[PDB]
């Protein structure tokens, strides 16, 4: 049987997911989640459905933002994978509270 | 041949009597001069051509005719020259540009 | 069922820049909105400094000003050369 | 009626956030990635949706458009484009 | 014009306690945060209220100016007593 | 008779009128709702000045010096995002170390 | 008299500016790093330092105004004048 | 002369000077250097003295902010020196320009 490396999945699903620019989560459970974040301050809110796109692409962009900084922070030190300070020192250079 | 200030008095093509509305638009005190302000439409000009003329660039680069929205975020990375024009870059899926870093790389 | 809109002047001046391709409507509001956010922000401050230097009404010195302390020198030199040649057309207003 | 609706909070899994964050680059993740990433969506989206409909209500308006949470994400500092 | 708030900000600090001394050089500090987080809660102010396309300002959205943008503690029993003195203004007629 | 005392509390409300009126853009403002902003500046700033006792056994000093506001307006973690890419005029770190 | 001379060879004040903050020690190097960062932050906030002065249309510079440009490029070093 | 071990000195001169708050960069160096810089790309002007030390107070709290996030980037590798690739990641992590 034909089999190569665990761990070389990188390169073709680096091109699998980059010439698409659909939007990566999956939406009505994302729908769910954000109803149930909001449901516990505010009574009765509905969302509008682009807005629940804006919402989003927006965890999305500041997703992406996130662990693309994480990455080059972890070839920062010698380490081939992400680990837990490595998105810890992320969340410290934020700037945001 | 016509007795009409046909409105691009400069000749330039965005709309003026939107220029005047939206200078009495934002709007703080009482008097605004509405009428020397066609050089703001010409910035407007100027950054309609600093996004659509490489549009035209990346619009050779995926052998389309219908402009769109990931050609536009790569145009939108084009480079420092328009990163920083639109310091939070991200518009709707959008993707991000190609990236592999030279670390993972290494003839394994 | 009444709005204020933007896209028929873009897609005229897309048309007259480059001759031969098409639009799309995400891509028609991600451009409107990248136009009147540009507008706002050159607004904004064009409102503060003319508020900040003691002078009463708004003036082209002030917002070609504006344009060169918002955005970057590459096409600060752009805005500034089409700043001066628009006022050169529209202050040639002659009868002919 | 009540709406009485418990986590979803985790409901974008392992696969999912991988992803996500492959995505972003990264080619190597390690085993307890789920409950950073985890909180980090929390975080950010609990500012999100407490700007936004915070001021929707302003707006007399107990139903959010789309234009109250582009404007808070601009208000945030984070403006999106395109959604109007 | 010559204005300052610094007199106002040394009749603060006695209705603290008076012990202490405004220093030389902090009022000015301190005349600085007043203005700036004056003028940008004027700023949203002004576009949140006209993003409604009413004409005036007034309570709501100025109350909704300072909820929302500073942050939560201080947020709401800033708020708290914002209700207090604009109805302790109307407490007389 | 008095308008911040009509009113009642502790700051000016006459010239924030007019500087509204120096800021604002609706064309209409309220006549009224002075009543608000000199509640916020009364707020804000007594929710940094009063801070400022904190400086007595740390300092036994008795005006509010420049770098002392600052080295207690640090630990406020509700008071620095208020302030967030501000910073002083000679105000100093609070320490730490690793 | 107007002629120039370097004063990116400012000083080496980073062995104790850089004693502002947490500063371990240090193994150098960062000498030339630092000149370059620090020379871009200056070069930023002196371009709309005159930018101001030339729509103050008067030929000094001023603290109300600095600190004008100051908080317009985001880096707010509040509180002077 | 008796003087023992190094490093420990390092940390009480640290919390020597992180007790005062004296304006650390010394005067007429800056304003050579401010001059020197502001007179080339736009031609000669004139400088007052409360504007020039406000400049160098930005530039101190600028560079003092980056290079506190840049020793916790050098000590996220497990290392306690300072080296220039810490300055970089410092750099783009902070937002590249």
């Amino acid at each position: 049987p034909h089999r190569y490396k665990p761990g070389t999945v990188a390169l073709r699903e680096i091109r699998r997911f980059q010439k698409s620019t659909e939007l990566l989560i999956r939406k009505l459970p994302f729908q769910r989640l954000v109803r149930e974040i909001a449901q516990d301050f505010k009574t009765d809110l509905r969302f509008q459905s682009s807005a629940i796109g804006a919402l989003q692409e927006s965890v999305e962009a500041y997703l992406v933002s996130l662990f693309e900084d994480t990455n080059l922070a972890a070839i920062h030190a010698k380490r081939v994978t992400i680990q837990k300070k490595d998105i810890k020192l992320a969340r410290r250079l934020r700037g945001e509270r | 041949l016509r007795s009409q200030s046909s409105s691009a008095r400069a000749g330039l093509q965005f709309p003026v009597g939107r220029i005047k509305r939206y200078l009495k638009r934002h709007a703080t005190g009482r008097t605004r001069v509405g009428s020397k302000a066609a050089i703001y439409l010409t910035a407007v000009l100027e950054y309609l051509t600093a996004e659509v003329l490489e549009l035209a660039g990346n619009a050779a680069k995926d052998l389309k005719v219908k402009r769109i929205t990931p050609r536009h975020l790569q145009l939108a990375i084009r480079g420092d020259d328009e990163l920083d024009s639109l310091i939070r870059a991200t518009i709707a899926s959008g993707g991000v540009l190609p990236h592999i870093n030279k670390a993972l790389l290494l003839k394994v | 069922a009444r709005k204020e809109t933007y896209s028929s002047y873009i897609y005229k001046v897309l048309k007259q820049t480059h001759p031969d391709t098409g639009i799309s409507q995400k891509s028609m509001s991600i451009l409107n909105s990248f136009v009147n956010d540009i507008f706002e922000r050159i607004a904004t401050e064009a409102s503060k400094l003319a508020a900040y230097n003691k002078k009463s009404t708004i003036s082209a010195r002030e917002i070609q000003t504006a344009v060169r302390l918002i955005l970057p020198g590459e096409l600060a030199k752009h805005a500034v050369s089409e700043g001066t040649r628009a006022v050169t057309k529209y202050s040639s207003s002659t009868q002919a | 009626h009540r709406k009485i609706l418990r986590d979803n909070i985790q409901g974008i899994t392992k696969p999912a956030i991988r992803r996500l964050a492959r995505r972003g680059g990264v080619k190597r993740i390690s085993g307890l990635i789920y409950e950073e990433v985890r909180a980090v969506l929390k975080s950010f989206l609990e500012s999100v949706i407490r700007d936004s409909v915070t001021y929707t209500e302003h707006a007399k308006r107990k139903t959010v458009t789309s234009l109250d949470v582009v404007y808070a994400l601009k208000r945030q500092g984070r403006t999106l484009y395109g959604f109007g």
